[PDB]
């Protein structure tokens, strides 16, 4: 259980880029701060959705 | 009514039984993550 | 079992607070957050003024010569003052106000009453101008929670106007709950609680009379018929 | 007639009035003729950017 | 949206200049070890960690703050590369 | 392996209406019935 | 308003009704809700957590002489209501020898001290003739929902993890009247309806379940 608690001191401040194919402009890649979460899905902001 | 409120909706909802299917796309199969891994022999770029 | 939760508490001045508890069980910040908004909107006891005569007039929707407020500006000023009986025991006065122009009449301008504490003095009432005459007598009641004048409709002479009595000091409850971890559990829930208040109050008491409330109303599920 | 957002707001949290209903407010210094949902939805961009003029 | 972010873009002509000053302001506070930092202790940034609470290991989150109090000089053909890499070197030891 | 409803699995009806499970919820924050009987699925009414 | 009146109506150790009136308006709500979570979720209980079946390795496999196969078999075990006798009982272990050809019930496991099976008639598995089933099932004592993947109990090598719904509490519903008291008429009136599998009564989960509020409530005592 520790490496989670070093997992997230990892990616502190780090961002990463979500992209969805096709990316048609270029806000169909977007860099975002990834907040862990159970699961399996990636959880997407819903003000982001129309640009994906 | 709202189950965190207990207040009700304020208007009515359509409420009823209906057939849902789970279907085979599953995020089970689906999630992939990789760091490093195989390469391509002439490219040398990472596999697909 | 889950470790007691930390009561952190984040008051400034009198009038607004922030109250948050964690970690709590899944459900419970929406479980504990409800119940204390309603009755912090609704059970804090507080004062307010209900009934209003002024002199020559005879309808709320009038207006005195001699004062840029018509009859509604100056209700809503008078329901936007804050009251605080110093005796438990006392339940009604009747503030009096009598005015010459061109002052600037204000809250700290009533005539001070025996266990009465104006908690806004500086909130105005009417502007004045020569020749203009405001006699004013205004009665504050107990109670809680909003009264609409028309349900209560108290007037203690002919021409007095009811006015909606705001009886609960607290402003306005926002709470919220956000997900929290502790170690492996990722499901506990954090709620944070702000309060507004007129002041009469602070926020920190009004959370522990609403809680006493809740508590009381608990202790009535114990003798079955 | 509402001296305030905030008694608007607690007549709507008590049952007199709804969002949609339209009622007397004062606000910024203005007898505004409109509904507590819309006064509400004042509230919501004056909090989210800090400054209400 | 990263702090300050609209006064971040308002003092360079062009915003990818900015992106090139915070980078390499990062990768000097890396070689360094943060020893070369113009922000004063109570204005490091700094994490929640269970242990508690410690520095920021992000060095662009560092830069973007350091840009934002405006002790950082930037800007082309400032000093020589050479003369500004072994200065920095003798000034922080690493 | 016995595969269990969960976030990120796609649901779906024989009308069309289709969708990923995004967030499972406990059984006293569903909305319920005034007889006390919570709702199992709730569906976006902007889809139709 | 003075204290309100309490009044409650039994159907047997599975259903009650519990009403408080009068009330002051919005106080139906404001009390009837969180006892309906708080009961729904926070109401300690026993259920299945753990089950071994003689010649059986895993969960996915079919047993000669009985109809049900593991998995349907397993589905049948989380319906059973245990309900333990001594408040410090944890971990009881239900032993169950059946021969063909039978229909072996919950009524069928061997006695055990302070346990009481609610629902004997419960239907568990239909042997053949030829056919043997035993089984060795834990019961566990619990609050909420743990699915098998968690706790992942295993009293021996080849104990099948069962996922466990502990809450005995299957359904509750509150119901708000107009009351009258003297001359004010909009007083509260709140019925508490709670169905539960009757291991707890719903007077003793309506009874837990204001504890719990209660401790809650004396969380806002020290500030910090
Ligand atoms: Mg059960």
């Amino acid at each position: 259980d520790e490496v989670w608690d070093a997992l997230e001191e990892v990616i502190h401040g780090k961002v990463v880029l979500l992209n969805r194919a096709p990316t048609l402009h270029r806000l169909g890649i977007q860099a975002f701060q990834p907040v862990l979460v159970e699961g399996q899905s990636i959880q997407l902001h819903p003000l982001v959705c129309e640009a994906f | 009514y709202d189950g965190r409120t207990g207040e009700p909706i304020e208007g009515p909802i359509v409420v009823g039984q209906m057939f849902i299917m789970k279907l085979y796309h599953m995020v089970e199969d689906k999630m992939h993550a990789r760091s490093t891994g195989p390469y391509s022999l002439i490219t040398q770029q990472p596999l697909g | 079992k889950l470790k007691a939760p930390v009561f952190t508490v984040r008051t400034q001045g009198r009038e607004y607070g922030e109250f948050v508890l964690e970690p709590l069980e899944r459900g419970f910040g929406v479980t504990l957050g409800n119940p204390l908004r309603r009755i912090l909107l609704s059970s804090i006891p507080g004062t307010a003024v209900t009934s209003v005569y002024i002199e020559d007039v005879l309808h709320e929707f009038s207006t005195i010569p001699g004062v840029k407020e018509d009859v509604v500006e100056i209700i809503l000023n008078l329901k936007e003052l804050v009251v605080r009986f110093l005796n438990p025991s006392l339940q009604t006065v009747t503030l009096l106000l009598k005015a010459e122009g061109p002052k600037e009449v204000k809250a700290r301008d009533f005539l001070p009453v025996a266990d009465v504490e104006i908690m806004n003095p500086d909130l105005h009432i009417a502007t004045l101008e020569e020749g203009g005459r405001l006699n004013m007598e205004v009665r504050v009641d107990r109670g809680v929670g909003y009264v609409p004048a028309e349900k209560h409709g108290i007037k203690d002479r002919i021409n007095a106007i009811p006015v909606d009595a705001v009886f609960s000091p607290v402003r306005r409850v926002a709470f919220q709950v956000e997900d929290t971890r502790l170690g492996q559990r990722t499901d506990l829930d954090k709620l944070t609680l702000r309060i507004w208040t007129d002041g009469s109050v602070t926020p920190l008491e009004a959370l522990n009379q609403a809680v006493e409330i809740l508590r009381e109303h608990l202790t009535y599920f114990s003798n079955p018929q | 007639v509402f001296a305030n957002p905030d008694e608007a707001l607690l007549a709507v949290a008590h049952g007199i009035v709804d969002l949609q209903d339209v009622v007397t407010v004062r606000y910024m210094g203005k007898r505004l003729e409109t509904s507590p949902g819309r006064i509400l939805f004042a509230r919501i961009v004056a909090e989210a950017v800090e400054d209400e003029k | 949206a990263e702090p300050g972010i609209d006064k971040l873009f308002g003092m360079v002509d062009s915003k990818y200049r900015l992106t090139v000053v915070v980078a390499k302001r990062a990768q000097q506070l890396l070689r360094h070890g943060f020893k070369n930092t113009v922000l004063e202790p109570e204005e490091r940034p700094k994490m929640q960690t269970l242990e508690g609470l410690f520095d920021d290991p992000n060095a662009v989150t560092w830069a973007m703050k350091e840009l934002l109090t405006g002790r950082l000089v930037f800007g082309e053909n400032l000093v020589p590369e050479d003369r500004l890499q072994k200065e920095m070197e003798r000034l922080y030891p690493v | 392996q016995k595969r269990k409803l969960q976030v990120g699995d796609k649901l779906a009806n024989r009308h069309g209406n289709k969708g990923v499970v995004a967030k499972i919820l406990p059984v006293e924050d569903m909305p319920h019935l005034p007889d006390g009987t919570p709702v199992d699925v709730i569906l976006n009414p902007l889809g139709v």
